[PDB]
């Protein structure tokens, strides 16, 4: 009914910019709210940014201004634009689907985003 | 908290009541905790929605003093708070972040389940 | 059927009431349609479960004459059937196969939602 | 929270036997009921066989006796053993997770099983 395929991520120098995308497929998906959760090595899962079908966004305090979220309704895909990437942004970034400002009903498999100095 | 729904339908203070109406139609929920990210700021139910213009923002009519509960508290402690103050739904917060939700119904059902347990 | 839950928690006639008790604990549902594959055969609620031995099978205490409804029927037609016979939950069947479920509550909420719709 | 990775399938001569497997990962999975749905080219989605965490099985009338379902609780994986494969068993076989005898909450991506005469 609902599938979430994440794309993008990987290495990015500190302070650089990187973008993530998540495609929503399936017949159980009908203009749901999509968002991005992450989880750092030792830390617990945490909301990064979400956006409803209306276009109403919701960011954590921690990536506010740096990260901006957008979605393509016809393609049913969401985009997380990450800028000014601090090393504390290194985590596995999971894509979620659901309803409201904190969608957690359906999850992706997570894509690794590493922010390290070369 | 042995009883709580961790998949929480929340709203932001900048969403409009026209959009909250859609959530009630989509999710069939009576109230929604208002969050900034994951942090609770307010709560809004059907009581506070009817009847204002659809362009009105949540943050202007939501209740700011939210009676919540922590996940380290028993479900029976929430049943006391719900009865002592006559309050429908109780957000569950940890470090000021919404992690679940438990409401009357959710606990009224536990009574009936406990009634039938003598095998 | 504008109102129905298509993710249906069902049971087989060979499951035991000890296992049905687990489903009530896990899903917090009052009744479950009994199916053979996807085909409705009976229904079992908490009424019919208390109190029999945990090894008792569903097919011996379930109701065989199930009052159901079709997805091609309006939700208001089910509200009439639920009130005219005082019946809690109504399975939704198509070609004798369970496709959803609608119950009183599900329709009582629609009344309250329709009350507040003058913008 | 819940992920379902299907394995197996493909070509199989009419009357032959083939097996499918489905691995359930994620923290939202906790001894859920797992089953198999399928969908033929023109037909609609249809239950094949399901099994609860207790081990209680539930088969459709159509694959009854031929198909038998089993699961590994420690590995959280289910197995659909298909025997005497008729050509009408050619379909995309989806793995599902949920509660009860007809779990439909979480779905897989589907694996193609083709039964054709060479
Ligand atoms: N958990 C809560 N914490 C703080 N304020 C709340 C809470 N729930 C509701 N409120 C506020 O109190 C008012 C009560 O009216 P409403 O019907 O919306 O909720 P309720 O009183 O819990 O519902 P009911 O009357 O069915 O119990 C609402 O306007 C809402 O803003
Ligand atoms: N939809 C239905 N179709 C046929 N029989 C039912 C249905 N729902 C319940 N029953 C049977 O009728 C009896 C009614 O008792 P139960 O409390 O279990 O359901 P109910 O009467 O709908 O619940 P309530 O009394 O809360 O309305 C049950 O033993 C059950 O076997
Ligand atoms: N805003 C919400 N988000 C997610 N779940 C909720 C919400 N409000 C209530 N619930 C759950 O859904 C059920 C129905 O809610 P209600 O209709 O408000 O009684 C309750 O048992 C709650 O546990
Ligand atoms: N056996 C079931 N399987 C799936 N959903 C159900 C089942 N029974 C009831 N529901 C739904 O869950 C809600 C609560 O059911 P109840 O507690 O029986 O009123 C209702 O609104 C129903 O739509």
């Amino acid at each position: 009914q609902v599938q979430l395929q994440e794309s993008g991520g990987g290495l990015v120098q500190p302070g650089g910019s990187l973008r993530l995308s998540c495609a929503a497929s399936g017949s159980g998906f009908n203009n749901n709210a999509m968002g991005w959760y992450r989880q750092a090595p030792g830390k617990q899962r945490e909301l990064v940014a979400a956006i409803t079908s209306f276009g109403s966004t919701n960011y954590a305090d921690s990536v506010k201004g740096r990260f901006t979220i957008s979605r393509d309704n016809a393609k049913n895909t969401v985009y997380l634009q990450m800028n000014s990437l601090k090393p504390e942004d290194t985590a596995v970034y999971y894509c979620t689907a659901g309803w409201g400002a904190t969608p957690r009903s359906y999850w992706g498999q997570g894509t690794q985003v590493t922010v390290s100095s070369h | 908290m042995d009883v709580m729904n961790t998949e929480v339908v929340t709203v932001t203070p900048e969403m409009t009541v026209s959009e909250v109406i859609d959530l009630i139609l989509k999710t069939k929920h009576l109230g929604f905790p208002v969050v900034e990210g994951e942090r609770l700021v307010g709560i809004i139910t059907l009581h506070d929605i009817i009847g204002v213009e659809p362009e009105e923002r949540v943050g202007n009519i939501m209740s700011r003093e939210v009676v919540a509960v922590s996940p380290n508290q028993s479900a029976f402690e929430a049943f006391k708070i719900m009865s002592e103050m006559g309050i429908g739904r109780l957000p569950v917060v940890e470090h000021g972040r919404v992690v679940g939700i438990v409401s009357r119904s959710d606990l009224m059902r536990i009574k009936e389940i406990l009634e039938a347990l003598e095998v």
